[PDB]
């Protein structure tokens, strides 16, 4: 996924991300994978970088982020996330 | 007694914004101009056309956002660009605000043959500089 | 824009009409606000007017072409 | 972490035509605001320094055009209102820069020209004698 | 002593704008423009 | 939809003057000289007299572009003194401020 | 007045600088000064002195009919017109002046 | 309130850091002057009122020093003279009176008294004219008494400096001279007076007697040198521009006096100042006002 | 009752002290209080008051802010634009050498103004300047050229100045200036018989 995203970012390939629905689906799947398979620090960095500049997360993505935080035991971010949800 | 653009005190309760509070002799002293364009400079031209455009823009924007405007517009001109900066109350749903922004930008761009941008800053209520 | 003498070939080589058209061409050459087409149109209108008025001009003993 | 992996760049083509040489660009900016002109002067000077262009600044004397209007709508001729339109100046003289550099700098400072500030740039184009003038055809 | 005249660099009318845009990344805190 | 019928008359006069300006200039140039014969100049005088009256530029009046006021008009802004004051005192005219010195 | 050398030099200079190569008085020079500039009527400030009030008024009226422009002044005028029509003030038909 | 002031202080610190980031400078060494310069550059404003221009000062300065309520949660006022309504002024008076009592126990040139507005700003309390006069009288009685160093420092808190208001060069040939400038009406003059000379004045490269035909102008030129008895002992080269004959003569006179001040003694300089030879004349033409014939003449009030 | 929308907190709160400011403001834009993380205040304060806060402050909205031209942004822009510049000839160190090698100076003006129309007649003026010393002339040709040009030659500066403004375009005026210089030079080097009447 990181290789695919780097390919998207290289040059003007980002313009091929597609319509709004396709872009939202792409970023949702990317962030879900990032939350599942990455260290919580890099996960939070990606969360800051993409949301809300890249897309607006869905409740399922937020739940996945909460699960990743719980796995990392970094519950101190849990309140902030709720504010983010608001 | 001078009456131009002054808000005469009546009871000490009528609220006025920063611009309404200040009298004409305070222009360039405590308040800047509401329209900035190179027309009135030395040697420059087309001042009358810019003035007519500004008057029409103010009237059109006031009549297009009924009661939404919380203060006078600011009409900036850079090259052939035309930025209308407005302060608007948070009355309408943002859907109507976006519709009106797109409408006014496209219509003014086609009417004055210049790229017109409209920048809105929302306020919860009319800002009160003082009470008169 | 400037050398419009070539458009005076339909006018007398010498004479008062030539002097007046020399003045007109000088004025047109000094004019930066008119395209070449309009400058030529002015001279063409003068030529047509003088042609229509050739009777009066020849009465005044001033030949026009 | 979302930085682009690669950067795209514009195309700069080195043509075969020799570039135009400029002895002096006299960018005279006129405005109604001294602070705005000062900020623009600082911006332009910093841009010129970072672009390796020699630049000098001076301030021509301002011009304050004044005029008078009758105050009351009817009669009362002795009462008037006097308005003025201050024109403040700032002249930037850029010396010995080529045509490409001049065009780039002018575009950069013109696209960023603040509203209410007019600009009159005077370009001194160095030229060589035409062939007809180097030696007499006679 | 000889003077050389450099070749004239040419570019598209949007080249300067593209060069400037190359220097700005995406604002993370900002919603799309 | 002009301010008054006088403004409408002024607009019509301006339009007709713009239409006939080239011919008026040509005929006046034929007249205002001493090179050409007198008979031709008299004919040109008659011809320019035969032109419609409203085509004469001297009949154009610089009324205000917003209240049709025929006097007190500042040519640079084409506005009457009252309208110009109303706009300037509200800050809606760039760079115009009360003059105090 | 000047020597023939100076006079002919001036004439040659006028020839080079696109002036009138033949002697001419001021009255005829008025023709040159007429064609050297646009006529007063043709000037941009003259024929386009007024803004197109037809265009402005018709556009605003059409927008108001389409509902995208709230002309408060016209609403006030319509309210006053309705009140006056209820009171009994209405325009009569053409050719029907009350005074006969 | 106090919590509001704390929040404003935190916001100001964050904004100072952000501004230092924006201007690319060290946040730890970003002084208030740097803040002001950055704000002036980023938010230019030609408004003449300096208080109307954008400002991002410390909350201690932006907010009035009247502070929040002068009592804690319990409601007890902090200052013991609070109920006087003028706790600052009366506390200051009490301290001054204590100083006078201690002075009793133990036993002008470059400063003026701050105006009532300055004292009000000092104590952030409204004061009356008679209150200010009473305080000034007490301060002056303190000064007249044998005030010590501490009392002098106390007074200096209220002392305001009075606004009271030369190089020698050598030419390419080692002729020691002095150069000065002067203005009069619209005429501006620049004069050069040499240390040693034989009384030769060249105005615009022309001798004064041929440049100033009027005897009055020559008398004006003579005035500075004659005042110091140095007639015929100095050479002057001066250039004047603008104005009329008398304005040019006055400008040259002022420039010559200022330049010659570099050679005469300090007592002679003081004498020249007392004679009015060094003060730039502020008498300039007054503008004509609308509705009036001239600067001061009104239109003839119509006969009734 | 329909719900009432609640305005979000401004994004300046989410900003970082060590962020990249040019990202926030890439281009000239009006002052947005929700986007400027500075507690700037503008407005003449009321008696015993403070200057108005930025939210709703029309005075700050009036100012043509330079927030898009911070020194960091200027440096980055110049670094990007350095690829577009061409080096000036190092040999031409001073105006003396410039006059030695390039004896003709062409002056033209471009006027920038706010409005939908970019046309400006004053931009059509071209001013050609040349030192007669830098030309190749003899005594007689120089003397004849001076009389021909008249006031266009200043003997103090030894500079001939030909101003062309009669053509609609700047290129046409430049061509006319070159042609005028050519014909003046050729007539100067041409000798007439009536010149003997001097």
């Amino acid at each position: 996924a990181y290789q695919v995203h780097g390919l998207l970012k290289t040059g003007d390939n980002w313009k091929f991300i597609g319509p709004d629905q396709h872009r939202n689906f792409y970023y949702s799947k990317f962030f879900d994978l990032i939350c599942l398979m990455e260290q919580i620090d890099v996960t939070l960095k990606w969360y800051e970088d993409l949301i809300p500049s890249a897309y607006f997360p869905h409740s399922q993505t937020m739940i996945h982020l909460l699960q990743a935080l719980d796995v990392a035991n970094r519950l101190e971010v849990i309140p902030k996330i709720w504010k983010d949800s608001k | 007694k001078n009456r131009a653009a002054r808000v005469r005190v009546s009871k000490g309760d009528k609220p006025v914004t920063y611009e309404e509070a200040h009298a004409p002799h305070y222009i360039a002293h405590r308040k800047g101009w509401l329209s900035l364009h190179t027309g009135n400079l030395d040697g420059e031209d087309h001042a009358a056309e810019r003035t007519v455009e500004d008057v029409f823009l103010r009237k059109f924007m006031w009549g297009t956002f009924p009661g939404c405007l919380a203060d006078q517009l600011v009409l900036k001109r850079r090259g052939n660009q035309l930025e209308i900066c407005a302060v608007v109350l948070r009355q309408l749903s943002p859907h109507k605000y976006y519709f009106l922004v797109g409408y006014s930008e496209t219509l003014l761009s086609y009417f004055y043959k210049c790229p017109v941008r409209l920048h809105l800053q929302t306020v919860p209520s009319k800002v009160v500089y003082k009470y008169l | 824009h400037i050398f419009l003498e070539k458009h005076l070939e339909s006018f007398p080589k010498q004479g008062p009409i030539r002097h007046f058209m020399e003045l007109v061409t000088c004025g047109l050459s000094k004019n930066p606000y008119l395209s070449v087409k309009q400058k030529v149109e002015h001279i063409e209108w003068f030529r047509n007017y003088f042609n229509e008025k050739k009777d009066i001009l020849k009465e005044s003993n001033i030949q026009f072409n | 972490v979302d930085v682009p992996k690669d950067l795209t760049k514009p195309v700069v083509t080195i043509s075969d035509e020799p570039d135009i040489l400029y002895k002096r660009l006299s960018v005279l900016v006129k405005g109604h605001d001294k602070a705005v002109l000062d900020s623009y002067e600082y911006f332009a000077v910093l841009a010129a320094k970072e672009l390796g262009i020699s630049i000098k600044v001076h301030e021509p004397p301002r011009k304050i055009e004044r005029f008078t209007l009758l105050q009351s709508v009817h009669i009362y001729k002795k009462h008037r209102v006097q308005y003025e339109m201050r024109t403040l100046y700032r002249c930037l003289e850029l010396e010995h820069l080529t045509g490409s550099t001049a065009d780039v700098y002018l575009e950069y400072i013109q696209r960023n020209l603040p509203e209410g500030v007019a600009m009159e740039v005077t370009k001194t184009q160095l030229e060589q004698l035409p062939e007809h003038i180097k030696e007499p055809i006679w | 002593e000889e003077v050389v005249i450099p070749k004239k660099k040419t570019w598209d009318k949007v080249a300067v704008l593209q060069a400037l845009a190359s220097t700005v990344n995406r604002d993370t805190t900002a919603v799309p423009y | 939809h002009y301010v008054d019928w006088r403004m409408w008359r002024d607009v019509k006069r301006r339009k007709m003057a713009y239409e006939y300006a080239d011919e008026r200039l040509r005929i006046n140039s034929l007249r205002k000289n001493t090179i050409l014969p007198k008979i031709l100049q008299d004919v040109a005088d008659e011809e320019i007299a035969a032109l419609p009256r409203d085509s004469c530029p001297v009949r154009i009046r610089n009324r205000c572009v917003m209240t049709s006021r025929p006097r007190g008009v500042k040519r640079r802004w084409r506005l009457s003194r009252i309208v110009f004051r109303h706009l300037a005192d509200h800050g809606q005219l760039s760079g115009i401020q009360r003059a105090t010195w | 007045s000047l020597s023939e050398y100076a006079f002919r030099m001036s004439r040659l200079s006028a020839r080079l600088f696109g002036e009138v190569t033949r002697p001419t008085n001021s009255k005829s020079m008025k023709v040159v000064k007429l064609f050297s500039e646009l006529p007063l009527a043709k000037k941009k400030e003259t024929y386009d002195w007024y803004p197109n009030h037809h265009t402005y008024a018709e556009l605003m009226q059409t927008l108001r009919f389409l509902g995208l422009y709230r002309d408060e002044h016209q609403d006030f005028m319509d309210e006053q017109k309705r009140l006056k029509k209820l009171r009994g003030k209405e325009k009569p038909k053409k050719g029907e002046g009350k005074r006969a | 309130t106090e919590d509001f002031i704390k929040k404003q202080i935190e916001e100001f610190n964050i904004g100072k850091r952000h501004l230092a980031n924006m201007m690319g400078e060290d946040p730890e060494t970003f002084t208030q002057e740097d803040i002001d310069r950055a704000i002036a550059y980023l938010f230019p404003s030609g408004l003449f009122e300096k208080r109307a221009r954008p400002v991002m000062k410390h909350p201690e300065q932006i907010f009035p020093r009247q502070r929040a309520i002068q009592w804690g949660e319990d409601g007890r006022p902090f200052h013991y003279l609070f109920y006087t309504g003028k706790q600052s002024y009366y506390s200051l008076m009490h301290d001054v009176y204590g100083m006078l009592l201690n002075l009793e126990k133990h036993q002008v040139i470059g400063s003026r008294w701050l105006i009532k507005e300055e004292l009000e700003e000092m104590l952030v309390e409204k004061l009356s004219d008679l209150d200010y006069m009473q305080f000034i009288r007490l301060l002056e009685k303190l000064l007249t008494s044998q005030c010590g160093a501490a009392e002098e420092e106390f007074v200096q808190r209220f002392r305001r400096s009075v606004t009271l208001e030369e190089p020698v060069q050598y030419d390419e040939q080692g002729m020691a001279f002095s150069k000065s400038e002067g203005k009069r009406k619209t005429a501006k003059a620049e004069a050069i007076v040499y240390k040693h000379g034989s009384g030769r004045i060249k105005v615009n490269g022309i001798d004064y007697q041929l440049y100033f035909p009027i005897t009055q102008d020559r008398e004006q030129l003579m005035f500075p040198f004659h005042f110091v008895d140095r007639l015929g002992k100095h050479d002057v080269t001066c250039t004047v521009s603008g104005g009329g004959r008398s304005a040019q003569a006055g400008a040259i006179r002022l420039a010559m006096a200022k330049a010659l001040c570099s050679f005469v003694t300090e007592d002679e300089v003081e004498w020249m100042r007392q004679a009015g030879l060094l003060t730039t004349d502020p008498r300039v033409r007054e503008r004509k006002k609308p509705g009036q014939e001239g600067a001061r003449r009104k239109f003839t009030w119509k006969k009734r | 009752r329909p719900p009432r929308r609640k305005a979000l907190p401004p994004r300046t709160e989410k900003m970082a002290v060590d962020q990249d400011w040019p990202s926030v403001y890439p281009v000239a834009a009006p002052f947005k209080p929700s986007a400027v993380p500075l507690p700037v205040r503008m407005g003449y304060p009321v008696k015993k008051g403070v200057p108005m806060a930025k939210e709703g402050n029309l005075e700050l909205l009036k100012i043509p802010n330079f927030l898009h031209l911070t020194p960091v942004a200027i440096k980055k822009h110049c670094e990007a634009l350095k690829d577009f510049c061409t080096e000036w000839p190092a040999a031409l160190d001073s105006d003396e050498k410039c006059e030695k090698h390039f004896p003709i100076e062409i002056d033209s003006t471009d006027y920038v103004s706010s409005g939908p129309s970019v046309r400006n007649p004053r931009a059509r003026v071209v001013v050609l300047r040349v030192k007669l010393s830098s030309l190749n002339l003899d005594d007689h040709a120089k003397k004849k050229l001076i009389k021909l040009v008249g006031e266009r030659y200043c003997k103090t500066t030894d500079v001939l100045t030909i101003k062309t403004d009669r053509c609609p375009l700047r290129r046409q005026n430049y061509d006319y200036a070159v042609y005028l210089l050519t014909v003046l030079y050729h007539e100067s080097w041409n000798t007439e018989e009536w010149e003997k009447s001097k």
